[PDB]
């Protein structure tokens, strides 16, 4: 069986503005099989109230999911996405970079 | 209501085009079927249809129009063998294959030389009754029964001597009374 | 040789008893159906099954249940026999859900409140009328099967030990002899007609055969009357000459 | 509206 | 312009955990409108777009029976395919099915699809003529012969050329405010330093619909690509999409690099340069 490792993108729904409500997104795609674990982090701790979209796949049969939660960015608070998958020997963390 | 068919029975002369229709409520139905069921037998498939338009198979033509939500069946050159109940089946998704009430079709035969007569038959002595026979009537005539509810009459019955190219209607009457095969009538003779 | 088969073909149930109708098909069909057909409407879906191992509920599932342990079988089980369940049951199958359904022979089921009300028919062959031969050069033989309940009957004519289908018509449905009881016996009529050059032959034998589907051996018959089991009752007549 | 026909086991 | 409707089915066996999982989703263009999750409690087809909620009970009862029929069929395939490939009963395997139709600007039929995969690899697919099949390997030839004897292609063709495009035109009419919209992108450029003698130039595109867009970088007029990073189009969460393209340029060669974006919400392809 041929596996595919996930591509990870962490970003906001709207342009980041300090003090304004927004949504933090973690988009995982291009992975196989479909079993995957995704957490959104705030300063390294789990964000409990996180929602995700319904599982779908692309033309190459690889899956994609969108994990999202509502947040308000500040100068001090850091955000990231933590993803675990059978292709990964350990959880992979991708930090949210608003200046990208 | 989900599947509503032509309400019968439909009387069609021999050789005439018999038209049957069928409406359904689920606008998302994707497969439609016409069955033929003789009396006391199993439904036999006539044809299926999946797409809008016509579909022809011999003397049978089905027509589907999803926008109007109807499926129809036209039978050309109605033969006496076409006399049966015609069932319409529509699939409502998955295994929900629903049928209508069915349309009874009666292809009336052409009695060329009507010879009406009311006969009396004697039993073999194995039983002890006496029967009267309304026979050789014109196919336009219909029969009904029961002056004194203690009498019994059957509906008209078309037999076919297939080696004489001959057909005739038949009706039987019997009772337990001071009986008389003369007064067994009520209908137009 | 691949087809769909129902069993039994006829059954008379005492009220309150459970019953299971068998249905099997070897066409490798995935979807199977159960219907009931009464003399007042058309086919009503009881239960369906899309694949082996799954079932679904149809139009009138109340009072019935099904199982689909494998691809071939699909038994319909009646929990408690009720007279409202008296009907004709058809099993069907399709290759997959949404495709054409192939029906079985059907099962004539009658739920009676008591088994003392079952009676076999009485057959009588009436000889042609003297005027019919003179007028038409034809000879009608009328058969009367009387005093049978329920209407699980199949009538046929036999000339010289061979079944004839020309010149014969039978009443479609048996007639109620007493329509004021709702548990009264039935009557059935049929005519067979031959040429005058055939009834006048003294060599020829005519027999009206009525197949009656009644009780079965496993059924408990504890009454003071001959058992009305499944049997064939026949009456005969020989052609006169003058 | 999804398929109501043509879905057969492999 | 041109539109499409597609249904995506995923079935995963879970031997060491329990019963198989089944997820189905339906899309019109890049907008999901229905879903079914076997692990959810409703066990019903559920709406995911406002314009589909107006469908009556016969729709939701019919789609639910059909989506359950899909799941029950995939459940049989999992056992069958495990036998076709001599696989053990202790491993998890995936069945995927995709089908749908494309229509043009006139909303008339253009192309139909029906693809089937096992463990993320093609297994059998309906050809473009909607009358023949492409079997991926030798184990799939058994399925190809079975589906040809069952006339599966004729039933799929009646749906793809008929039912699929008819409901697609109905969906496009009921959700005109959502489906027939075109949100123009909102572009901007960012710049940072990679190493000495190097810099980053990232071309952004935000809040555009549909998801189709092309971003290319060019050097003082010529197509200088294949040395650039192209991220895939990603959803924002509000029905719009995002995408960026960044190129590595020397610290002084900055204002000789153009980014050309074209979206059907733009009358003419846009161009941008740093500063």
């Amino acid at each position: 069986m041929i596996q595919r490792t996930p591509k990870i993108q962490v970003y906001s729904r709207h342009p980041a503005e300090n003090g304004k409500s927004n949504f933090l997104n973690c988009y995982v795609s291009g992975f196989h099989p479909s079993d995957i674990e995704v957490d959104l982090l705030k300063n390294g701790e789990r964000i409990e109230k996180v929602e995700h979209s319904d599982l779908s796949f692309s033309k190459d049969w690889s899956f994609y999911l969108l994990y999202y939660t509502e947040f308000t960015p500040t100068e001090k608070d850091e955000y990231a996405c933590r993803v675990n998958h059978v292709t990964l020997s350990q959880p992979k963390i991708v930090k949210w970079d608003r200046d990208m | 209501k989900e599947v509503e068919q032509n309400s019968g029975p439909l009387s069609v002369p021999e050789g005439a085009i018999a038209s049957l229709n069928c409406t359904y409520s689920d606008r998302g139905s994707q497969s439609f079927f016409w069955y033929r069921q003789y009396s006391g037998k199993s439904p036999e498939l006539i044809m299926f249809i999946y797409s809008n338009g016509d579909k022809e198979d011999g003397r049978f033509t089905a027509q589907l129009n999803k926008a109007s939500q109807y499926v129809s069946l036209l039978i050309r050159d109605s033969q006496p063998s076409d006399s049966a109940t015609y069932l319409c089946a529509v699939n409502f998704g998955g295994g929900k294959l629903i049928f209508g009430q069915g349309t009874e079709l009666s292809v009336k035969p052409n009695i060329q030389n009507p010879d009406p007569a009311v006969y009396a038959l004697r039993d073999s002595k194995s039983s002890d009754k006496s029967v009267c026979l309304f026979t050789d009537f014109d196919s336009q005539t219909n029969v009904s029964q029961s002056k004194d509810s203690d009498v019994y009459i059957t509906d008209k019955c078309v037999l076919d001597m297939r080696s004489m190219d001959f057909k005739s209607n038949s009706a039987v009457a019997w009772s337990n009374k001071d009986f008389a095969c003369a007064n067994a009538f009520n209908n137009s003779i | 040789i691949a087809g769909i088969t129902q069993a039994p073909t006829s059954q008379i149930l005492a009220a309150g008893r459970r019953m299971t109708l068998r249905c099997t098909q070897d066409m490798r069909h995935n979807a199977m159906y159960w219907y009931r057909q009464d003399l007042g409407l058309g086919l009503r879906l009881i239960h369906y099954s899309n694949t082996a191992g799954t079932t679904g509920k149809g139009e009138v599932p109340d009072g019935y249940s099904v199982s689909r342990a494998n691809t071939d079988d699909f038994p319909l089980t009646l929990a408690s026999a009720v007279p409202s369940q008296t009907s004709v049951y058809f099993c069907a199958s399709s290759l997959s859900f949404g495709t054409e359904a192939f029906f079985g022979q059907g099962t004539r089921l009658t739920v009676v409140e008591d088994l003392n009300k079952v009676f076999p028919p009485e057959v009588a062959v009436f000889e042609p009328s003297e005027a019919e031969i003179s007028h038409t050069q034809k000879a009608t033989l009328v058969c009367l099967a009387t005093g049978f309940y329920p209407d699980h009957v199949e009538l046929s004519w036999w000339v010289n030990g061979k079944e004839v289908h020309s010149g014969v018509c039978t009443d479609p449905q048996p007639l109620k002899e007493q329509p004021a009881l709702n548990d009264s016996r039935y009557a059935l009529s049929s005519r067979l007609r031959v040429s005058a050059t055939f009834w006048q032959d003294p060599r020829n034998h005519f027999r009206c055969q009525v197949q009656f589907y009644g009780l079965s051996e496993a059924d408990a018959w504890a009454a003071a009357r001959a058992a009305p089991v499944t049997q064939i009752v026949s009456a005969e007549a020989w052609g006169r000459a003058d | 509206s999804m398929l109501g026909i043509g879905i057969v086991p492999v | 312009g041109s539109h499409s409707m597609r249904y995506f089915f995923t079935s995963v066996s879970r031997p060491g955990r329990g019963e198989p999982r089944f997820i189905a989703v339906g899309y019109v263009d890049d907008t999901q409108f229905v879903r079914f999750d076997s692990d959810a409690a409703s066990q019903r087809m559920e709406p995911r777009a406002p314009w589909i909620e107006q469908e009556g009970p016969e729709y939701w009862d019919g789609e639910t029976r059909k989506v359950k029929a899909h799941s029950q069929t995939h459940r049989v395939d999992l056992g069958t395919l495990r036998g076709y490939y001599n696989q053990s009963e202790a491993g998890s395997h995936t069945v995927q099915r995709m089908y749908g139709c494309d229509v043009g600007s006139d909303w008339r039929f253009l192309r139909g699809y029906h693809q089937y995969a096992y463990d993320g690899k093609d297994y059998i697919a309906l050809k473009e003529d909607l009358r023949s099949w492409t079997a991926a390997d030798m184990a799939a030839q058994t399925t190809k012969h079975k589906w040809e004897a069952a006339h599966v292609a004729e039933q799929l063709r009646a749906y793809l050329e008929g039912t699929c495009v008819e409901w697609l035109r109905r969906y496009l009419e009921n959700g005109k405010e959502t489906l027939q919209r075109t949100d123009a992108p909102k572009t901007h450029m960012t710049h940072h330093a990679v190493s000495d003698h190097e810099a980053t130039l990232r071309c952004w595109a935000l809040s555009f619909y549909p998801a189709e867009i092309t971003l290319t970088w060019q050097r003082d007029g010529e197509d200088q690509t294949q040395d650039t990073e192209l991220v895939e189009t990603r959803p924002a969460g509000d029905g719009t999409f995002q995408k960026w393209a960044a190129v590595v340029v020397p610290s002084g060669q900055e204002q000789r690099y153009t980014c050309h974006v074209q979206h059907e919400g733009l009358p003419k392809p846009l161009t941008l340069r740093w500063e």
